């Protein structure tokens, strides 16, 4: 278990349209997986095969929840579109979202110049060496998370590559990312856009909502 | 596999304008300017690049004779076998090229300068309307990164002629007034495994 | 379409030239020394706006000739999209066909631009009542632009050259009623294809 921590910085703003008009203030682990998948497959790194299968977890790609001036990552509040920091009391909020109207199109985007958390918990050191290579490509050539990647949006660049061994710190959890616990309430929607079948599947799995322990969406925090 | 890494560096030769697209940042400038320049929240000026590259290659490759999808209309669909539709994408398959925004190297208050434009009554020979608009100075340096994956050998040459077209035609807005006359430079490299 | 008429204009100043600085920062940082700075690049070369001069020349002459042209110079006056100046220079719908570049000088500010004393003299007591400093481009400076008509519908070069004769007689820039801005253009056209760069 050798997890690669970091704080990514948005060099260019990102756009995550979710559902019913609402957007996503920070990018999620889904986007991280997908982008690392692309980087791996386009560089023919072997691990790419497993990344197709979503029901996996030898490398769990947790979300890109933002970090603050209080150091500690922002955390999802009880039924709120805001993420008050644990230490200190600053909110992330929908003040990062901006309605953009460009050449007829009308989408929304989160402003750039922010600092988010990189946390890829590697369960077995088997794939940690390939994890070094994917964070090498991110360290040099950036990683583009979100919509309009070919147009240039979502330019995240890592600023620290701290490869730290971590424990599953199970205890007793907090659901730091809305997860599909059987038939919970919040509707969660994903995608498996596979190249070499041209197959785009809008998969949906209803579950719980972040703001309320087999190892470490599906994240957990001490409470 | 193989992937191209065309790092483009622009230098502005005549004043640049690309309009601001965030509604809130626009309206928080419509008190002062009437045409604010597109700006990041890191106070850097970003220009759309993919559309310009695509448009230039579409126009050029069409005039040469090669069947390309003109996507400058309201077609809302290209096809999948075009010379540009392989490179700058199609509505079923992603692009081989992933063109990035031409972000600046300097911040605003060092590149962007408010300006005055006029409308002159042809008989009175005096100003009818006056308006403010922002612009990027000449000599200002911008950078981008084209990321053609699965290179097709002609791809680099097509991207650099596209660049020659956007040096003749211009990037940004107000291109018939004299704005946006630029000068690119290419330093390409083929990234591979590690 | 398949070809592009590439007009190459070279202009020589036959009189002092003034076009005012549009940049508020550059103007306000010049009011310390000069009351009327000229339009200058950050590459220290002098810009003159050219499209509007060509469009004003053709609209005035074409209204005079009896042709039907729109007046895109009045307050709240829209273009037509049916006139020949709406085809050559553009409307609120269809883009213009001529992409008229700026008239950028071939020299820098230190070799063409001089500060100059200007006066207001009382008519009765024949003595100066106001003094101010302007910048002016000297006589003999060479500026270069490039008009580029896409879809070169023939009569383009004739209309552009007639407009350049009008600008030669009338002037380009500011203070055009005092003797400033008298120029001499030199056309060198061409018809190079759109596909020219494709290797
Ligand atoms: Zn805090
Ligand atoms: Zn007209």
């Amino acid at each position: 278990m050798k997890e690669i921590k970091g704080i990514l910085e948005s060099i260019t703003g990102f756009s995550i349209p979710l559902d019913n008009g609402e957007y996503a203030l920070y990018p999620a682990g889904r986007h991280l997986r997908g982008a690392i998948g692309y980087i791996a497959f386009n560089l023919d790194l072997p691990i790419s095969s497993k990344f197709l299968d979503f029901d996996f977890d030898d490398i769990i790609f947790r979300d890109l929840l933002p970090i603050s001036k209080c150091g500690k990552i922002f955390y999802p509040e009880k039924n709120s579109n805001s993420l008050k920091c644990p230490s200190c009391n600053e909110i992330y909020g929908s003040s990062v979202l901006r309605n953009i109207m460009a050449r007829g199109l009308s989408y929304k985007e989160v402003i750039e110049g922010k600092k988010y958390r990189l946390s890829i918990i590697v369960k077995d050191e088997k794939y940690l060496n390939e994890m070094e290579a994917i964070i090498r490509y991110i360290l040099s050539y950036g990683i583009y998370l979100g919509n309009k990647v070919s147009k240039g949006y979502g330019k995240f660049k890592i600023k620290e590559y701290s490869i730290v061994d971590i424990l599953p710190v199970k205890d007793s959890v907090l659901l730091l990312s809305d997860a599909i616990i059987d038939n919970g309430e919040k509707d969660i929607v994903f995608s498996k856009k596979e190249i070499s079948s041209s197959k785009f599947e809008i998969i949906r799995k209803r579950g719980k909502a972040k703001g309320d322990h087999n190892g470490f969406f599906g994240e957990i925090i001490s409470l | 596999k193989t992937m191209k890494k065309i790092y483009v560096t622009m230098k502005t030769l005549s004043p640049l304008y690309t309009g601001e697209v965030r509604r809130e940042d626009k309206e928080a400038a419509q008190k002062r300017v009437n045409f604010p320049v597109r700006k990041t929240a890191t106070n850097k000026v970003l220009i759309p690049f993919k559309g310009a590259l695509r448009s230039a290659l579409e126009i050029m490759l069409k005039a040469k004779g090669e069947n390309v999808c003109d996507t400058g209309e309201s077609r809302a669909r290209p096809c999948g076998r075009c010379v540009t539709c392989s490179l700058f994408g199609s509505m079923g398959r992603a692009g081989r090229a992933s063109v990035d925004f031409l972000i600046s190297n300097d911040t605003k208050e060092q590149i962007v300068r408010e300006s005055t434009h006029l409308r002159i009554e042809r008989q009175t020979k005096s100003a009818s309307d006056t308006f403010k608009g922002e612009e990027v100075i000449e000599g200002a340096t911008f950078t981008a990164t084209i990321t053609i994956s699965n290179p097709q050998e002609k791809d680099l040459s097509l991207i650099q002629s596209a660049l020659k077209f956007i040096e003749e035609n211009g990037i940004g807005g107000w291109l018939n007034k004299g704005y946006g006359r630029v000068s690119f430079e290419v330093k390409s490299e083929d990234v591979a495994t590690d």
